[PDB]
């Protein structure tokens, strides 16, 4: 019943259909972004459909996040070690007391807290409704504020954009 | 540069109401307002040109309102010009109003402070008590340059082509009737541009019209309207401006109206105070021709 | 008022669909196995795409068709909010279907959905693919964004052959006991141009209007297709013959100049009989005539001049 | 009263019996309604052929006095966006019948002006609600209609009205309102109508207005041409003969006199000359090519407005040069 | 009926509706866990930075029946948890759209509700149409009856024990005013009754404060402006400030203005305060602002007053807010900043 | 007065309340006004599937003058831009007068106060060829008829409006031992919800399910009518002021609602073309 492309998913970084040079470049960039005071704050990955952007990002996160994540002293939510290497934004979440355009903001204002003992890689693959002009402007303003922010610590931010054409619609 | 103001709502309620009205009016028109603190009076300005088109609001408050009024600066007349977000001051003023309503004699203290933690940008440290809980608000504000302050000027209205209209006091027997007259047109959905007209010879009469290919609204006034010491004077104005004028009229008593034919509308409000008599605080609203004849 | 035969005799099982035998057999195997993946069915209008999808869903579900199918369409709202609420809740719904079956979301005419709706569909399919499957039906496959295509198997339906149309028409006639001949059925097939719905409609109109099905009777209800007349007009040896065709068969029959120019361009695009340069010059002249018509001069003289220029180019 | 209305509306057919020139379509629709097997209809044709009149008369016949609430009519003048299709038409087509009068009809007049999204939404509405709902789509340009909508509607082509139908309708109009029309005047009216009944009625009304006393005065060809302002055939023949036989100066003088005596327009003259030349004997194709191309270019230039004398001289020179190819 | 519960008090209906509305505010889908003793409605945001829990005791409902053994449909929601005392607890957890539950639980404008029933039926004799659907029956005082069957998706429950650890640390460090001893005993009883388990690195700070002051301050706060909330505690005063950080662009241009709104009180006003020996903590404001409003909805006069308890530790560690009602327990966990 | 039709009254509140029932029928539509010696009739028709007719009696108007002896009634049409708000209205009494002088003259409404004089003119329009009287209930064959209190029906309609109802089902059933069932079943994003009225006389008074004949009453047959909630919610405002509501379903499927508050409102709405199998199955399950 399970589709093969889901059944036969990579279990390690060595099974990802990615070229050696691109993989090494991504590793170096992501490792640099994880440093205490990293010059780079956002990793913008752009490519066609099904080129293993999210796959390689998740595989690298599974190895990197445990290395830098500061050990906790019993402050974890549950008894589990909080297997949340990647925190992703869901664009179809509709909470009760919140305007739609403010959804992504509410995500970002939370994502800032996932640092040090709560370290987590922030992945943005499911973008908000950027086709709405106001939503796109708010998204751009929030990204700029993240880039120009003035906090001593921020979590690595990864934005994976699948470049594709928009067919002419009536 | 030193700024220190102390306000007490219990003492001199009329001037406190004047300040409330000015703050509410400026916050109900735009996002930011200009505050000029002078050695003699405080000016609050809401104008499109900041640091037909929309109207302008100018409020003058005498220095005698504030129990303590220390305004020191290196500029002429110790003038300090600031640009402040209307929403923040308005929220602080609601907080203070509800605190006073709960019952207290606390005084609101306003000071200007420099913010190194954050065109220099400073803060207003509005502090008041509540019986005790200390309420403090650091409202961001922008210090405005002398030349930029000089750029903003009061609009001038010709006094030969303008005729003043005296309105009945809100506290009088005709006050409720005139308030209802004013609000008559504030209940029609698609109406956006009203047409005020004044006819001389009731010595004078004021009418409100709305002309449309399908609709014809026309409201007359039959009460005694006096003219402050030729009969065709009409002006088209937006409904928001008329609503602002309606709200303003409900607070003051010596309200004056003026219509510069096909030019503009002027709404003047003054607050008499006993003592010679003290300086009379004023609120002047200028509305430009929305469409015109 | 009996229902038209286009709907009265709509196939209910996939075995009753004629043409595209390979894809229909594949769909039958899918229904038998039950492991239906995400799919996109594309093809010409009126060839059995909606019917095929509905028959597959019926065969797969059965008693659970009502609770396991969420049919959305152009007439129904299909905005981003719809994907956010209705499709999301349907996908989240937990059913108790047999072991090898999944809920089916039929997005008929999916080539008209908004870009934001498709972007949200990306995530809803990425998350709810374990129990929900999507069967997009469209005319152009490229109208679906590539991220959605990546997860869907593509089935392109071919134009119906004459044999399949004749077989289905004969079955319908036998069921309805309609009197028919050979020339009438040949004319119906020729005018169908691979669209079975059009064939059935023309047959019904002819029988109801004139009774017995004949070549003349069919021609009365249905005229010769416009593209073939246009192609004959374009492919001519003498300018006089082309002018005669344009006047008698097109202008006097009540065809607008704009329609004639558009069909001429479409025919010249797919014509393969002359060199590239000749076709290019014909397209150029057709475009100039289309320009001159769009500005208000939709006169017969413009079409005559276009034909004259095309003929000069041919020589 | 109806006397105030223009003849184009006063003489609007009230029953299908008054519809002329569409005998095959009329008979087919009669059989459909009699047998209760009316399919989705697509009336495609040029302006003023009787599509709106035919569908209105059909609706009257099917229902009668209930036409108000049995038929929903939408045209270009009304809003016909995707939202309208999704709400108003869907609600109308998804409701039961007032008196079980067969079915509910939807007349989408001038549907060729509808948006592509609206047509896409309407296709499935048409398919879903067909047991007790019917659709009629009137159009003058088919290429603006989506292929699926064309496939799902049975197409009826409204040909230009034949001469006999227009003569019958003119006779009916004359009988209804006392007036006399000469046979030559009737022939000229038919020729200038080009299969349009609206033009026929408008020209007849304006020609009655032209006559001093419309009681004993008979309409003549001269009156028709004066009212319409179009050239008479004799003028076209004379100018063509002068152009093809006389010199440049003589041809210029003849054209100027012809177009100044009655203030004729050059567009009408060019169209008449084109029609005359279309039925002549030509021994070479290049002559026809030159004539057609140059005349089409001159009409295109005239459409944008320019120097009248330049365009007239251009027509004369184009004709002379093209006819030089012969022999 | 696999699960049945009913509410017949106006104030209880108000508090239930407010709790459901808040939970729908945190997360689009609310998680409802049914046990033999309590009903837990909880939510957590996508970032995993806030967790809201509302536990209604069986006493909160006049009639409460739980028969997990009858459940057949949606068997994946049934779960079993071991107990330290050699006991097994059986629970059933599902996920329900929060907006729908809120729109079902609202009090009608003008009319009054006499009974509010929530039931889950997944027994052997369960109609297929009534499978994996939560049954809600609302009776009006005018004898009108409304029925709802919103969909629910079975899920598994992962208990959160951060509060247990914070209580353990608080008792170990700070364990005189009799009220403080009563609070200590209550915390010990809570730790013991729970079916789960229990220097300079043992930082722990506790503040019990009358909810009236904080509620009044937070009602005026606007989340659209003052995103962050900072608590400063001294030995002499407590200050709570809703604030925002200024952001500067390319040419030192304000990308987002900074505003502050602070209220300060003396430690004598506070009900209780215990510090590890100026301690400052920072976190988000929206969830706290919405959470502080659930308790007052019932408007009870007996038992204890509406007091909110706060537990916090080093920056970056979670902060825990707790409130209690005669038959309800409200808990909020948030993630704090780790700048210092 | 020197006009064909001239009415004047002081009970402006009643007229405003009655006219406020015409809001839900949209703002791009038109209102037909029938003038007659009996009184005033206000007619609105929407989508050719719903119609409302409000009657104002002569006794309500303090003074009434109908001098158009040539015709027993006058028809006129007015565009509903914001006329609902115009007739909406302190301490002093306000006199409302309506004036109309034949076709081609504006419909004039004048409010007279102690010191304020209002006058509003409405232009008339060509009467649509569509007959607003085409939708009516056949009294010979009534599937069922019911009497309900206005308050309960208004509460039920508000409840359906809150949940964003998309489709509505009117279910009526009469059984032995005085068993009466009237229910509204809403299909919406919530799924299928049911609101059933009680058998108490104070709320639900008296019921018949005739099965079509209006003479014989049978027990056991259930009448189900399927409606679009867009049309069904247009009577909520009329029901808010209602004191009694009379429901009637015929065999043809037309729903008639009589609203009594001395102002009577008659509403007719059509039933949807067909019922889906899933909806019928859910109805059967809910009613078992
Ligand atoms: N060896 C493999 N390497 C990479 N991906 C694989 C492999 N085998 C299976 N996959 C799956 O193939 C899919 C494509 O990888 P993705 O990273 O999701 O594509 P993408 O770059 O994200 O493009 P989009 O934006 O998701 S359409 C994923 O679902 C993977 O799990
Ligand atoms: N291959 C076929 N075999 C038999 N009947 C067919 C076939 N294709 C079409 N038909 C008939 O034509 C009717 C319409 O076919 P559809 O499948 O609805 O059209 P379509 O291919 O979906 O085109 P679109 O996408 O709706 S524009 C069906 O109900 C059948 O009666
Ligand atoms: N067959 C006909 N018989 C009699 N009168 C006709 C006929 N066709 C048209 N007319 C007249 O011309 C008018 C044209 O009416 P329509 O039926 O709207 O024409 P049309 O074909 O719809 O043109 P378009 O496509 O809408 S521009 C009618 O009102 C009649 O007065
Ligand atoms: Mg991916
Ligand atoms: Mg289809
Ligand atoms: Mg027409």
């Amino acid at each position: 019943g399970e589709q093969w492309y889901e059944k036969f998913k990579p279990n390690c970084l060595e099974q990802v259909a990615i070229h050696k040079r691109k993989l090494k470049d991504v590793q170096e960039a992501l490792d640099a972004m994880f440093l205490p005071n990293a010059k780079h704050r956002i990793l913008l990955l752009s490519g066609p459909s099904g080129c293993s952007k999210s796959t390689v990002i998740k595989e690298l996160s599974k190895i990197l996040v445990p290395k830098y994540r500061q050990n906790s002293n019993g402050t974890s939510f549950r008894s589990t070690p909080n297997e949340h290497k990647v925190t992703e934004f869901r664009g179809d979440c509709i909470v009760n007391d919140l305007p739609q355009m403010e959804s992504f903001s509410e995500f970002l204002k939370g994502a800032r807290y996932l640092v040090m003992s709560n370290l987590s890689l922030i992945l943005i693959e499911d973008l908000p409704n950027v086709f709405h002009i106001d939503t796109r402007r708010r998204f751009q303003q929030l990204i700029l504020q993240w880039l120009y922010s003035s906090e001593p610590l921020l979590p690595p931010l990864v934005i994976c954009i699948t470049e594709c054409e928009i067919p002419e619609n009536d | 540069m030193k700024l220190k103001l102390i306000v007490n709502g219990c003492e001199a309620p009329d001037d406190y109401k004047l300040l409330r009205t000015t703050i509410n009016t400026v916050a109900s028109l735009r996002k930011t307002a200009i505050l000029r603190f002078n050695s003699e009076r405080l000016t609050i300005i809401s104008t499109p040109k900041s640091s037909g088109d929309t109207g302008q609001l100018w409020c003058t408050i005498p220095h005698d309102v504030f129990r303590l009024y220390t305004v020191i600066s290196a500029r002429e007349l110790n003038t300090i010009t600031m640009e402040c977000n209307c929403d923040s001051l308005l929220s602080v003023f609601k907080r203070y109003d509800r605190v006073m309503n709960q019952g207290s004699s606390s005084n609101m203290t306003i000071k200007l402070q420099s913010m190194p933690e954050w065109n220099p940008i400073c803060a207003l440290g509005i502090t008041f008590e509540e019986i005790v809980i200390m309420h403090s608000f650091k409202v961001p504000v922008k210090l405005l340059f002398r030349a930029q302050d000089t750029r903003i000027q009061e609009p001038m209205i010709n006094y030969i082509q303008l005729m003043m209209y005296k309105l009945p006091p809100i506290s009088g027997e005709f006050g409720s009737a005139f308030h209802g007259f004013i609000r008559r047109v504030e209940r029609y959905s698609n109406v956006n541009h009203i047409h005020l007209m004044g006819v001389k010879k009731d010595d004078v009469e004021l009418k409100i019209i709305v002309n449309e290919l399908d609709w014809h609204l026309e409201i007359c006034w039959n009460g005694p309207l006096d003219s402050v010491i030729s009969s065709t004077h009409e002006v088209i104005i937006r409904c928001k401006d008329w609503k602002v004028c309606s709200k303003l009229y409900a607070a003051f008593e010596e309200v004056v109206l003026a219509i510069s034919h096909d030019e503009s509308c002027v709404f003047h409000c003054s607050l008499d105070r006993g003592s010679k008599p003290r300086e009379r605080g004023q609120i002047i609203y200028y509305i430009a021709r929305s469409k015109g004849l | 008022l009996q229902l038209p035969w286009v709907e009265k005799y709509r196939p209910q099982v996939l075995s009753d669909i004629v043409g595209n035998k390979e894809t229909i057999d594949r769909l039958q195997q899918i229904a038998k196995d039950g492991n239906m993946p995400h799919m996109i069915i594309s093809g010409m209008p009126g060839i059995g795409k909606t019917t095929s999808v509905h028959c597959l869903a019926h065969e797969l579900l059965g008693r659970s068709y009502a609770d396991g199918v969420l049919e959305l369409n152009a007439s129904d709202d299909r905005g981003i909010d719809v994907v956010r609420n209705q499709i999301k809740h349907f996908a989240q719904k937990k059913l108790h279907l047999p072991p090898g079956k999944h809920k089916i979301v039929i997005l008929d005419e999916a080539d008209s959905m908004t870009a934001g709706a498709q972007q949200a569909l990306r995530r809803t399919m990425e998350l709810y693919s374990n129990s929900t499957r999507f069967a997009f039906a469209c005319n152009q496959s490229n109208k679906i964004i590539e991220p959605l295509q990546s997860r869907c198997a593509i089935l392109r339906y071919s134009k119906l052959s004459d044999e399949d149309v004749l077989k289905r028409l004969l079955q319908i006639i036998k069921l309805e006991d309609v009197k028919y001949t050979n020339d009438g059925l040949e004319a119906i097939i020729f005018t169908a141009e691979g669209d079975m719905r059009q064939a059935i409609n023309n047959l019904q109109s002819t029988v109801a209007g004139h009774g017995l099905v004949n070549a003349d009777n069919v021609f009365k209800i249905v005229d010769s297709p416009h593209p073939l007349i246009v192609k004959k007009m374009l492919l001519a040896s003498n300018l006089e013959d082309s002018i005669q065709i344009l006047r008698t068969d097109l202008w006097k029959k009540g065809y607008s100049s704009i329609d004639i120019v558009t069909t001429s361009f479409r025919v010249t695009k797919n014509l393969a009989q002359v060199k590239e340069s000749v076709r290019l010059e014909m397209i150029k002249e057709i475009g100039l005539t289309h320009m001159r018509i769009l500005e208000g001069v939709g006169t017969y003289l413009q079409l005559a001049s276009m034909l004259a220029k095309i003929h000069k180019l041919n020589n | 009263s109806k006397e105030n209305l223009p003849w184009v509306e006063k003489y609007r057919p009230e029953t299908l019996d008054e519809v002329y020139g569409q005998n095959e379509v009329i008979t087919t629709v009669r059989k459909f309604v009699d047998e209760g097997k009316l399919p989705h209809l697509l009336f495609y044709g040029p302006p003023g052929t009787g599509k709106t009149s035919t569908i209105v008369a059909l609706a009257r016949e099917i229902y009668g006095k209930n036409y108000s609430n049995m038929v929903l009519e939408l045209n270009a003048s009304d809003d016909r966006g995707i939202d309208v299709v999704r709400n108003q038409i869907k609600d109308f087509a998804s409701t039961r019948q007032i008196f079980s009068k067969g079915f509910k009809l939807i007349i989408l007049d001038e549907a060729d002006a509808m948006t592509n999204a609206a047509q896409n939404a309407l296709r499935r509405v048409i398919e879903r609600y067909t047991k007790n709902t019917r659709f009629c789509v009137l159009a003058n340009y088919a290429h603006k209609l989506t292929p699926a909508l064309l496939s799902r509607c049975t197409r009826f082509r409204f040909q230009p009205l034949p001469q006999e139908a227009i003569e019958r309708r003119i006779a009916n109009v004359l009988v209804h309102e006392k007036l006399k029309l000469s046979p030559n005047a009737e022939k000229a009216l038919i020729e200038l109508s080009n299969g349009d009944m609206r033009r026929v009625l408008n020209v007849l009304q304006s020609c009655k207005a032209t006559l001093d006393n419309p009681d004993e005065d008979e309409i003549s060809d001269d009156v028709i041409y004066e009212c319409c302002g179009a050239p008479r055939p004799s003028d076209l023949k004379a100018v063509l003969k002068s152009i093809l036989e006389d010199d440049w100066g003589t041809a210029h003088y003849t054209l100027n006199k012809v177009r100044s005596a009655k203030g004729l327009a050059l567009i009408d003259l060019i169209e008449g000359i084109v029609k005359i030349l279309e039925d002549y004997e030509l021994q070479n194709e290049e002559t026809r090519v030159h004539l057609l191309t140059k005349l089409a270019d001159i009409e295109y230039s005239i459409s944008k407005g320019g120097n009248d004398q330049i365009q007239g001289s251009a027509v004369i020179g184009a004709i002379k040069a093209s006819f030089e190819n012969e022999t | 009926m696999s699960f049945k519960a009913t509410i017949t008090e106006s104030g209880k209906q108000n508090i239930w509706f407010r709790a459901i509305y808040v939970l729908s505010t945190i997360q689009d889908d609310i998680k409802i866990t049914v046990t033999t003793n309590e009903l837990i409605a909880w939510s957590m945001n996508e970032t995993d930075t806030t967790l809201c829990q509302v536990r209604f005791q069986k006493s909160f409902f006049e009639e409460y029946e739980f028969k997990p053994h009858e459940i057949v449909f949606g068997e994946n929601g049934v779960q079993v948890i071991e107990d330290t005392y050699g006991n097994s607890h059986k629970l059933y957890s599902f996920r329900v759209n929060g907006r729908h539950l809120t729109t079902i639980s609202r009090k009608p404008d003008g009319d009054g509700i006499k009974s509010f029933t929530i039931a889950v039926n997944n027994t052997s004799t369960c109609p297929e149409s009534l499978a994996n659907r939560l049954i809600v029956v609302i009776e009006m005082d005018s004898l009108i009856v409304k029925e709802y069957c919103p969909q629910f998706q079975p899920i598994k429950y992962d208990p959160i024990i951060i509060n247990l650890k914070y209580k353990r640390r608080f008792l170990d460090v700070f364990g005189l005013d009799p009220k403080l001893l009563d609070v200590f005993t209550n915390t010990e009883r809570e730790l013991t009754s729970a079916l789960f388990n229990e220097t300079a690195a043992d930082e722990i700070n506790y503040i019990c404060c009358n909810s009236t002051l904080l509620k009044n301050f937070l009602d005026n706060c606007n989340v659209n402006v003052t995103d962050e909330v900072k608590l400063e505690i001294n030995v002499h005063r407590l200050s709570i400030t809703a604030f925002t950080k200024a952001v500067y662009g390319k040419n030192n241009d304000l990308l987002r203005n900074a505003l502050s709104m602070s209220n300060t009180i003396s430690t004598l006003d506070l009900e209780h305060y215990c510090l590890f020996t100026m301690k400052s903590i920072i976190f988000k404001l929206k969830d706290f602002k919405n959470f502080i409003t659930i308790g007052p909805s019932w408007k009870t006069t007996q038992d204890g007053n509406d007091n909110i308890s706060l537990w916090f530790c080093h920056p970056g560690d979670p902060i825990l807010m707790q409130m209690q009602k005669p038959g309800v327990k409200l808990e909020l966990v948030e993630v704090t900043d780790s700048n210092i | 007065l020197a006009n064909k039709f001239s009415a004047s009254t002081v009970h402006l509140e009643h007229i405003t309340t009655a006219l406020s029932c015409l809001t839900p029928f949209g703002s791009k539509d038109d209102v037909l006004i029938f003038i007659d010696a009996d009184g005033l009739s206000f007619v609105r028709e929407n989508n050719h599937v719903i119609k409302i007719q409000l009657l104002l009696s002569r006794e309500l108007f303090m003074s009434y003058s109908y001098r158009n002896e040539t015709e027993d009634h006058m028809k006129l049409c007015v565009k509903i831009n914001h006329i609902l708000d115009s007739v909406s209205v302190s301490d002093d009494i306000v006199e409302c007068t309506l004036s109309y002088d034949g076709h081609g003259s504006p419909f004039v409404l004048i409010f007279e106060d102690s010191f304020i004089s209002e006058r509003v003119e409405y232009s008339t329009y060509l009467i649509k060829d569509f007959d607003t009287n085409g939708l009516e209930l056949d009294r010979e064959r009534i599937s069922f008829e019911a009497i309900i209190k206005g308050e309960a029906l208004h509460s039920a309609l508000k409840d359906l409006k809150e949940i964003g109802c998309k489709e509505c089902y009117v279910y009526a059933k009469t059984e032995a031992n005085d068993e009466n069932v009237f229910a509204l079943i809403s299909k919406s994003q919530l799924g299928f919800s049911k609101i059933k009225l009680p058998s108490n006389r104070s709320i639900l008074e008296k019921l018949q399910v005739f099965d079509g004949d209006s003479t014989t009453v049978i027990d056991g047959f259930a009448v189900i009518g399927f409606f679009d909630f867009t049309s069904f919610d247009k009577i909520r405002k009329s029901t808010k002021i209602a004191s009694k509501v009379l429901f009637r379903m015929d065999v043809h499927g037309v729903l008639s609602v009589n609203i009594l508050s001395g102002i009577v409102i008659e509403v007719c709405m059509l039933e949807k073309e067909s019922i889906d199998e899933a909806a019928q199955t859910e109805i059967e399950l809910l009613m078992e």
